[PDB]
């Protein structure tokens, strides 16, 4: 009891800690979604100009 | 000529600020409310218009019938004073969350 | 020469016997907060090691009823608090006094309610001392705390024996002296 | 009693969890606007960077 | 007017409760005429910003009561000559101030619900903010021109030396 008490408030706070990870880990991960999706529009774009340099040759 | 744009303004002012004022009123009862009593929320909270000379009854009863809903376990009894720290009690505390509006 | 010795040597003895006893009180009223916090967080304490804000400190006892309900009081139903009593009554750092205690552990939510709580222990006249976040330092800390205060003993023994010689050498002429 | 001590055992769970919500929350929010603003960011530079080469 | 708020926390629904609180009393006793609040379900945060709101309330609740107070006075002095009725006077909306609290509903165009707990507390500072700072400034004006006319009829008054 006195105890159970604490050892609740132990877990509720690891349930918490383990959240908050969970969240900062998808942010990491959409960050890299990111930067992945912005490399490859910038590779559409560089063959679209490069298809055009070629025809302008 | 000011008179009456200055009795005119006061007129609408006043209906302002008592509106802000209840509205502060009534997010104080909000606050108090949620923090005495844990998430999810339940406050169908009750105005209560004092009748003559009932206020001793009237607060007895709502203490008899809040001692289930709070804890008798603490306060009601008595306290001493903590005035040293950042903020101390200034109104008294009773087995729910009590409000005054003194119009 | 002589007797400006025999009063520097006796006044800065009786200003360190005072300083080291209140670091030893202050040392073991530390021990016994960290042993009965150990006793506490021993209900299952499978792992082996932030949101939650920790505190623990020494009460007088039968201020226990007025300080829990001023607790629930002011913090309202969102801190809590165990308790246990401190067996051999100890003395006090500061009032010197022979008084039973009462060790306490205090668990809140945020900055707001540690302020709070910080404030509520200061006007009770409790102290808190800092305590051990993982049992690894709560192990390591009890240690050198207890190693500490063993020192301290054996160093007050010392300066006492010393105070009590130079006393008894001292009131053998004091007579002649004066 | 038993049921304060439960009371109050329900109430600082709940409030831990509910603050872990809302700093999760939060941090989702504040992801998405990282996730636009690199995007802007990088494709705007490399963009620049192809404009001056081509 | 005294009206007394309880917070009255639900017991498990809202019947449970508010019954109890209003219909059985009342059947018990006529000790107090009882009304229903009704509040808007806002946006609750952390408990670390929740008590610092619980103090920020605190202090507002006094200040506001006295910029209201200030205003009441400011009231009482400029309608000095038909002060009769200054509650019917005041009311903010309805027949009475009696009248509108028990029948009080939340403003969400006042305040925006979906906006933070110290968000609509700002709101509602700045707001009364502004109106103290104005009722300083107009009354004081109101009042520095009641002086002059004041300052000529003493001047009319006395001795002809001396007038």
């Amino acid at each position: 009891s006195q105890s159970q008490g604490i050892q609740q408030l132990l877990q509720a706070e690891k349930r918490a800690a383990e959240k908050v990870a969970d969240a900062r880990k998808r942010k990491a991960r959409r960050l890299k979604q990111a930067k992945e999706e912005a490399q490859m529009e910038v590779e559409q774009y560089r063959r679209e100009r490069e298809q055009e340099f070629q025809s302008k040759q | 000529k000011q008179f009456g744009p200055l009795v005119r303004w006061l007129k609408v002012n006043f209906s302002e600020a008592f509106i802000a004022w209840i509205h502060i009123k009534a997010l104080r009862v909000f606050v108090e409310s949620v923090l005495r009593y844990g998430l999810p929320v339940n406050f169908q909270a009750m105005l209560l218009q004092p009748n003559k000379k009932s206020v001793k009854k009237l607060r007895e009863v709502l203490h008899e019938l809040y001692k289930h809903l709070d804890s008798s376990a603490a306060a009601i009894i008595d306290a001493p004073m903590d005035i040293p720290g950042l903020n101390l009690s200034q109104q008294e505390y009773y087995p729910y969350v009590y409000y005054k509006i003194d119009c | 020469a002589n007797f400006e010795k025999i009063e520097n040597e006796l006044k800065e003895i009786n200003t360190n016997q005072e300083a080291l006893k209140r670091n030893f009180l202050e040392l073991t009223e530390l021990k016994f907060i960290l042993r009965k916090t150990q006793q506490f967080f021993d209900e299952m304490a499978d792992p082996d090691l932030l949101r939650l804000g920790f505190v623990a400190g020494v009460i007088n006892r039968e201020r226990i009823p007025t300080f829990e309900r001023m607790l629930w009081r002011v913090c309202r139903g969102n801190v809590f608090l165990r308790q246990a009593e401190i067996e051999n009554p100890l003395e006090d750092p500061v009032t010197g006094d022979y008084v039973h205690k009462s060790v306490f552990i205090i668990f809140f939510q945020g900055d707001q309610l540690k302020n709070r709580v910080k404030k509520i222990c200061e006007g009770f006249r409790a102290s808190l001392y800092p305590c051990p976040e993982t049992p690894q330092e709560r192990k390591e800390m009890a240690s050198g705390v207890n190693t500490r205060i063993d020192d301290l003993q054996m160093v007050l023994n010392q300066t006492e024996d010393h105070r009590q010689r130079v006393l008894q050498a001292a009131a053998k002429n004091i007579r002649v002296w004066f | 009693s038993d049921a304060d001590v439960q009371k109050q055992i329900k109430h600082m769970m709940a409030f831990i969890e509910q603050e872990a919500n809302e700093k999760a929350e939060e941090i989702d929010a504040k992801a998405e606007e990282e996730f636009n603003i690199e995007k802007g960011r990088l494709v705007q530079t490399q963009r620049l960077k192809i404009m001056e080469y081509y | 007017t005294e009206f007394w708020l309880i917070s009255a926390p639900g017991e498990k629904t809202c019947q449970q409760t508010w019954e109890k609180l209003h219909a059985a009393t009342t059947k018990n006793n006529n000790l107090a005429v009882s009304s229903k609040f009704n509040i808007p379900d806002l946006k609750v945060g952390t408990l670390d910003v929740l008590v610092g709101l619980s103090d920020e309330l605190a202090k507002l609740d006094a200040f506001v009561e006295g910029v209201v107070k200030k205003v009441a006075q400011y009231m009482a002095d400029v309608l000095e000559d038909s002060k009769d009725k200054v509650q019917e006077n005041l009311l903010a909306s309805g027949v009475d101030l009696v009248t509108y609290i028990t029948r009080f509903q939340w403003d969400m165009a006042k305040y925006p619900i979906k906006q933070s707990l110290k968000n609509i507390s700002e709101i509602i500072a700045k707001g009364v903010t502004q109106i103290d700072n104005d009722l300083k400034s107009r009354a004081s004006a109101y009042n520095n021109l009641k002086g002059n006319l004041q300052n000529l009829e003493r001047k009319n008054a006395g001795s002809l030396l001396t007038r």
